């Protein structure tokens, strides 16, 4: 701006937002295609296009702050912004948990509502809390310490090969539960259709292993900025978001861990 | 400024508004056509227009013989058109006309420049709010051609899709429905987060936070609850998604399921909305308030405690939408009893209003006829609501057409008309071209007219039983329903004049060259700027005495 | 007129403190108002 | 045939009140509607006012003024008070009507798409009810002269048409009848306004209702809740009776004729 006496972002047309529209239009058009007998085509297509849409999008997100761009005030606006992004997830979790919650204490049977049934629901079998779960949150919790690591040592001691160590260590982990939580689905003693039970446990954990891989990978996006040089002490805002994300991926199975696992069997 | 570069790839907020503007104005016509077409089949008793045999004929064909009537003895009952209507209205209403334009509209554009900001803190992120809305749109009116109940095209569900209706229709209509509304989730959880970023960290040096204007706190609270509120509706309409397309049983009794717990996950949301719809309603009549009656709105910080005692409370009061799905009678006190109230909140906000034209001198010019339109008409759509509230006079009052006329009143009564307060109000500000005087008094009082017509008699039809959602009713029905019909006729007929108004102006219209045109009681940022607006208002921050 | 960097933000730093602060406040007061329901009536 | 509880021509007010709920539900909408009838009134009288004693040529120079602590204290009381006070006379109706008697009659309503399903446990009687121009008696939902004729054979005119059903459900007066409801399918609502009585039909769940009749006649209901395509098609006819003429239905209802 010719002559401003402020620091906030002002940016240059761009295209991305229209494209990533249409992308996800054909996406999800394309994906009820598919759940109707058609074919798949038109839905990866919109994904294909949505995920180009995204990777400009966010390239051009550091790309402007090589530019300098990022100046004080920018660099809180975006923090902040991000924070609500993880109040509204949280809030999407609270249909999931409330769900689970309501069947598991008035649960239905023929009387219902005023008798409730039993739960959990006659001849289902649920896990056993401490031999994987345990396993799966052991796993959380350690990356979790891993990660923070990474952050601590970058700003505190501004330490580059332990920032990527940690990283490294806290993606295979995330990984990892991915792989364990598989596990856990091949082994299922219940089923996903037919019972309300496999449609709240598995849509429940389902979407925190969703998280899960958007977790793992956001990290290791910060891994390859980090290999690069990306990061400094005073700037270093993916790392927040990476971090702060992490852990909201971890305090949401927690409560799953918690409330499914520990307290419904 | 290609064309394409312009609207295509937006980064301003106040073309980004525009363009909010312009679509829910579209798609408002469309889903109002579709009440024209309601109410010719309402005018009279038994099926005369939604006959089954239209169906023979191609679309192109079926078509054009439904705009005209037809003998009841050769017109067969096809009872799914009228249900596809009547939620095409309610799904193009709460999602894609209203919220969009005095949300995103005259959000966007103005609360930025209300509070001395250059632009909104994530423009790329809000043009793609633009977009999403877009594709819902899409996906919600290609839904209405589409294979769907009955061997139809069409969902014909209800606008809040309850099953185990939503899940048993067959087709794929219902999932570009249930898609539609998830885009415009994303939408609005987009345009929350933005308007909650730029409200607290891009406001000018010296404005404290009980030093802006009322008009952006409405759009500040109105955000909080959609960023609250939306998430929970993604989660129970992804429920409906599985149990139509995975097998799974959420709300199907036979693998232990509930209806009602759907029902609770909706209206947990369903309310929220309402007052999403309203908030920046009440924040638009500040302004024209105190413009108009040139005096400061009376009463400044309790109009935004308000606010928030609205917002918060919508959390809180939901199940007054279930008072008969079979609640226990803890849960309708709890509900009734909360539910009453807001009321508080929003009769200070009523008084408030008459007050701040207590003592000053009052100019009727055509924003001010609305912002008093609206004052009467809310209150009436409002007290109709703590009948409602009332858990005992619900039964008779559920699901019959004396709630109809409740959120008639307080929604085209009400908060449309807080959507033409602002438009004639800052027309020239964003267009360079003032509007006639003369026909935005007739237009207003046109629509008071025509629109009291409409709703005033389904008061009656509601406590003589009446029926919600039906295409056909008894004789002892007729009366009064010519009556509305007429009404809604005489109202179509205005919001025509009004986008011809529109037109005109946009084309013809006296050339605006001050920068305010009002008076000197405009008192805020955006009227301190040319008259149409630089293309990077504020490079230059806002000197606090400026204003 | 180039000075990126050098604006002041004081006044956003204390919002964003009170932000922080009243969020936590609300989440807390939610919860063991959840709980308190939980324990009454559930 | 006394056929009370109906739509009237260019009716504005209720249907006849037939049970002590529907009595009560008519008192207190009533008196609801004086409380806001008066603020609507009331609200309109400061804006109007307002509007002339302050227009610009009336008075040219605004006043300043932003705060009166009094008034704002009065303007948030006065409405809580009302509240308080519609409380009072609102609660009870609500006991009243959702704290269910012990039984003299018991019926099991079942709402089936485009039907509902009467059962009454204790004498082993069970049958439909089905508007009468359903597909189900040879019609397509709109008046014909089939139609037409078929309803004066029953005992209804002309313009009953969409709420006389095939097969009724009788009652005696004075007399106290719990309704169980549920719903098989879809979700519907059973409702009569002569009763003052309503309630949606939810796959999965038993919902109770209680009234009770002070007077005799035939009473009409209709579906509450998005069904499906004949929404409009469903009608409930409820016929009550004296006791003696009851029990002899009971008789006659147990050969398998299930009309009055
Ligand atoms: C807020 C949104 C909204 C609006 C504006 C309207 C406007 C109108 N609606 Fe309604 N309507 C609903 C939302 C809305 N409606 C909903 C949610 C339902 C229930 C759905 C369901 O049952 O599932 C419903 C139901 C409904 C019914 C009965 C349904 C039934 O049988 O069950 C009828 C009955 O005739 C009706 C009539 C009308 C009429 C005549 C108008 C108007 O045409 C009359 C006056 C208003 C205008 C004349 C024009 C207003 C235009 C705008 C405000 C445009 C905004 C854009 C710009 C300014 C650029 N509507
Ligand atoms: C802008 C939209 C809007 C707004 C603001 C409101 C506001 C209110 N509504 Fe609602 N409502 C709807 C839109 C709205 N509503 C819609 C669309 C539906 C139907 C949904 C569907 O089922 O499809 C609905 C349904 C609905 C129902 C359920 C209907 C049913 O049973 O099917 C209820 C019942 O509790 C209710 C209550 C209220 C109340 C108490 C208010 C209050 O917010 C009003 C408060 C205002 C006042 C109280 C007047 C101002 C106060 C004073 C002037 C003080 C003086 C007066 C007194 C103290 C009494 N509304
Ligand atoms: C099976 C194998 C298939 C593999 C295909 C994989 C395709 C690739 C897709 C991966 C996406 C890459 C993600 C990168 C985003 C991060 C961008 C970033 O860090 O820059 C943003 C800015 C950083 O600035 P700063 O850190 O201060 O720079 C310091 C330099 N001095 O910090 C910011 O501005 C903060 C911005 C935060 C980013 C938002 C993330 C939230 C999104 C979560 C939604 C989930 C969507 C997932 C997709 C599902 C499909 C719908
Ligand atoms: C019951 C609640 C449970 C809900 C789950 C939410 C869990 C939150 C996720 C935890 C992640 C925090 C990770 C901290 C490690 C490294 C990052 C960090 O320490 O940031 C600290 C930051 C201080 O920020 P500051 O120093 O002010 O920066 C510029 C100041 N001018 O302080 C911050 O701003 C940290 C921001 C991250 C917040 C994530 C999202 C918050 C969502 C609201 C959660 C509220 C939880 C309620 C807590 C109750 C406490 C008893
Ligand atoms: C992110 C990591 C951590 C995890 C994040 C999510 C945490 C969420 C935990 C709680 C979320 C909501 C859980 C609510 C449980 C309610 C259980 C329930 O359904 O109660 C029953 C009642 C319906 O029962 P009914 O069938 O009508 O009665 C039959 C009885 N014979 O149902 C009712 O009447 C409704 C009951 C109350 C409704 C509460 C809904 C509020 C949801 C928002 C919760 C916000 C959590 C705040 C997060 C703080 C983080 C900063
Ligand atoms: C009802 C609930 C439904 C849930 C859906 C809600 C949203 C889903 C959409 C996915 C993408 C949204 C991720 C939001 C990130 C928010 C964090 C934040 O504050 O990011 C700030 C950054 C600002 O971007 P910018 O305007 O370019 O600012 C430049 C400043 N350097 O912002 C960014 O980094 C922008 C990156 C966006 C990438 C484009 C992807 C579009 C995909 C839309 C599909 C949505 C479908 C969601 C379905 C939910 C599934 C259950
Ligand atoms: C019991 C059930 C309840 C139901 C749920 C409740 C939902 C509520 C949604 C309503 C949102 C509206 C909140 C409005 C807050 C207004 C407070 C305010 O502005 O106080 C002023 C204070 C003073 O700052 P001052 O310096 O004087 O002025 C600014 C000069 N810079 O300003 C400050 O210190 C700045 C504070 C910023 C405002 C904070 C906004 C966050 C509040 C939202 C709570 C979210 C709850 C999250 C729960 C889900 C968590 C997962
Ligand atoms: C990593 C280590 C982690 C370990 C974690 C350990 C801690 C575990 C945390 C557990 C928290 C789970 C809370 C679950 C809540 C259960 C409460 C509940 O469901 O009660 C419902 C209540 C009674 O339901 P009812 O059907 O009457 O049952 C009666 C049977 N005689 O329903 C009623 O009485 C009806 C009254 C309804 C009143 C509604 C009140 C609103 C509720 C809160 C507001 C929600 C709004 C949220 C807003 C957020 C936005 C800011
Ligand atoms: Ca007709
Ligand atoms: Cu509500
Ligand atoms: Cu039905
Ligand atoms: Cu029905
Ligand atoms: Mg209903």
């Amino acid at each position: 701006a010719h002559a401003k006496n402020h620091d906030y972002h002002i940016l240059p047309p761009s295209i991305w937002p229209f494209m990533a529209s249409v992308g996800a239009f054909v996406m999800l058009f394309g994906a009820v295609l598919w759940m109707h007998g058609s074919g798949p085509w038109m839905g990866l297509i919109g994904l294909v296009v949505v995920l180009y849409t995204m990777f400009g999008w966010w390239s051009d997100v550091v790309t402007e702050s090589l530019e300098g761009d990022h100046t004080p005030v920018v660099r809180l606006g975006l923090r902040w912004g991000f924070i609500l992004f993880i109040m509204s997830e949280v809030m999407f979790f609270s249909a999931w948990f409330w769900s689970f919650f309501k069947h598991a204490l008035y649960p239905m049977g023929p009387e219902s509502p005023i008798i409730d049934g039993i739960f959990p629901p006659e001849g289902i079998i649920t896990f056993d809390p401490w031999h994987l779960p345990l396993i799966n949150t052991l796993i959380l919790l350690c990356s979790g310490c891993a990660a923070t690591w990474a952050h601590h040592a970058l700003v505190h001691e501004n330490n580059r090969r332990d920032v990527a160590w940690g990283l490294a260590l806290a993606i295979a982990l995330g990984a990892l539960f991915t792989v364990f939580q598989a596990y856990e689905y091949s082994h299922a003693a219940f089923g996903f259709a037919g019972n309300i039970y496999g449609a709240n446990f598995f849509m429940a954990t389902g979407f925190h292993g969703f998280h899960v891989i958007v977790g793992t990978i956001f990290l290791l996006v910060c891994l390859i900025r980090v290999q690069r040089g990306h990061f400094t002490p005073e700037k270093h805002v993916g790392f927040e978001a990476a971090i702060w994300y992490w852990h909201f991926v971890d305090v949401v199975w927690l409560f799953l861990f918690a409330s499914i696992y520990i307290w419904g069997q | 400024r290609g064309f394409f570069t312009r609207w295509f790839m937006s980064t301003n907020h106040k073309d980004i508004g525009v363009l909010y503007l312009f679509t829910g104005g579209l798609v408002g016509l469309i889903s109002v056509a579709f009440t024209v077409y309601m109410r010719m089949e309402l005018m009279a008793p038994g099926v005369q227009f939604m006959c089954a045999e239209h169906l023979e004929s191609g679309l192109v064909k079926g078509f054009f013989q439904s705009l005209w009537p037809s003998a009841v003895e050769n017109c067969t009952p096809n009872g799914h058109l009228w249900n596809v209507m009547i939620t095409g209205h309610g799904i193009l209403m709460m999602f894609f006309v209203v919220i969009p334009a005095l949300f995103g509209g005259f959000g966007n554009y103005f609360m930025p420049l209300h509070i001395g900001a250059p632009d909104m803190a994530f423009p790329r992120m809000n043009n793609l709010s633009y977009w999403l809305y877009v594709a819902g749109t899409s996906l919600a009116v290609a839904s209405l051609f589409a294979p769907g109940g009955n061997g139809q095209l069409g969902s014909g569900i209800g606008w809040v899709l309850y099953p185990p209706l939503s899940t048993s229709e067959s087709g794929y209509s219902t999932d570009l429905a249930i898609f539609a509304v998830h885009l415009s989730g994303a939408s609005s959880i987009l345009g929350a987060i933005n308007m909650i970023t730029t409200f607290l960290n891009m406001r000018a040096p010296g404005m404290t936070m009980h030093k802006v204007p009322l008009f952006a706190w409405s759009i500040f609270v109105t955000a909080w609850l959609i960023l609250l509120a939306l998430p929970v509706l993604a989660g129970a309409i992804t429920m409906l998604l599985t149990d139509r397309n995975f097998g799974t049983t959420f709300f199907q009794p036979s693998g232990g399921g509930d209806p009602v717990l759907y029902q609770h996950i909706l209206w947990f949301f369903g309310h929220p909305e309402v007052y999403i719809i309203v908030l920046p309603a009440f924040g638009i009549v500040s302004h024209v308030i105190a413009t108009f009656a040139k005096k400061p709105i009376f009463g400044y910080l309790p109009m935004v405690y308000a606010m928030v005692a609205i917002g918060v409370l919508g959390f809180v009061v939901w199940a007054h939408h279930m008072y008969t799905a079979g609640l226990s009678l803890t849960q309708q006190s709890y509900f009734m009893m909360a539910t009453m109230v807001i009321a508080v909140p929003t009769g200070i906000k009523i008084f408030s209003w008459i007050a701040t034209m207590w003592g000053g001198s009052i100019e009727l010019k055509t924003p001010m006829l609305w912002a008093l339109g609206f004052l009467f008409l809310f209150t009436v759509g409002g007290v109709t609501g703590i009948v409602l509230s009332q858990a005992s006079v619900d039964r008779y009052y559920h699901d019959t057409y004396y709630v109809v006329a409740h959120f008639h009143y307080v929604m085209s009564l009400g908060a449309v008309f807080g959507i033409f307060a602002g438009i004639y109000f800052w027309i020239g500000k964003m267009s360079g071209r003032q509007y006639p005087e003369w026909a935005g008094k007739l237009h207003f009082w046109m629509m008071f007219v025509g629109a009291n017509l409409t709703f005033f008699p389904q008061h009656f039809l509601g406590r003589q039983g009446m029926p919600r959602r039906y295409i056909d009713y008894p004789e002892a029905f007729a009366t009064w329903n010519f009556v509305s019909s007429l009404g809604a006729f005489l109202s179509f007929a205005s919001f025509l004049f009004f986008l011809g108004v529109i037109f005109y102006t946009l084309t013809r219209g006296a050339r605006v060259t001050a920068n305010n045109y009002w008076n000197e009681h405009a008192d805020t940022l955006e009227w301190t700027l040319t008259s149409p607006p630089p293309e990077h208002t504020f490079e230059q921050l806002p000197k606090r005495e400026d204003w | 007129g180039h000075v990126a960097g050098s604006m002041d933000i004081t006044q956003q730093e204390k919002t964003f403190a009170g932000f922080v602060r009243m969020v936590t406040w609300a989440a807390v007061v939610i919860v063991a108002a959840l709980i308190f329901l939980a324990l009454a009536n559930a | 045939l006394e056929i009370i509880g109906r739509p009237q021509p260019g009716g504005t007010g209720f249907q006849p009140s037939a049970s002590p709920v529907a009595t009560q539900i008519h008192w207190l909408d009533g008196f609801i509607l004086v409380i806001i009838a008066a603020i609507t009134i009331f609200v309109t009288l400061l804006i109007l006012y307002a509007v002339w004693r302050f227009h610009e040529k009336r008075n040219k120079v605004p006043a300043r003024f932003t705060h009166n602590s009094p008034l704002e204290i009065a303007w948030t009381i006065v409405p809580i008070v009302i509240l308080v006070a519609i409380g009072a006379f609102s609660l009870p109706v609500l006991f009243n009507q959702q704290e269910i008697p012990e039984a003299d009659v018991t019926v099991k309503v079942t709402g089936y798409q485009w039907y509902w399903g009467y059962e009454y446990p204790d004498e082993e009687i069970s049958f439909e009810s089905y508007m009468i121009g359903s597909p189900a008696t040879g019609g397509d939902n709109r008046m014909s002269p089939e139609v037409e004729q078929q309803l004066i054979e029953a005992g209804y005119s002309r313009d009953e048409f969409l709420l006389a059903t095939d097969t009724a459900m009788v009652v005696p007066v004075n007399k106290t009848v719990v309704v169980q409801v549920t719903g098989a399918d879809v979700i519907h609502s059973w409702t009569v306004p002569a009763f003052g009585v309503k309630q949606d039909a939810v796959p999965g769940r038993l919902a109770q209702l209680w009234f009770r009749a002070e007077r005799e006649g035939i009473f009409f209901g209709q579906c509450s809740e998005l069904c499906g395509i004949s929404h409009a098609y469903m009608p409930i006819t409820v016929k009550v009776v004296s006791e003696e003429a009851y029990a002899a239905w009971l008789e006659q209802a147990r050969g398998g004729t299930y009309e009055l």
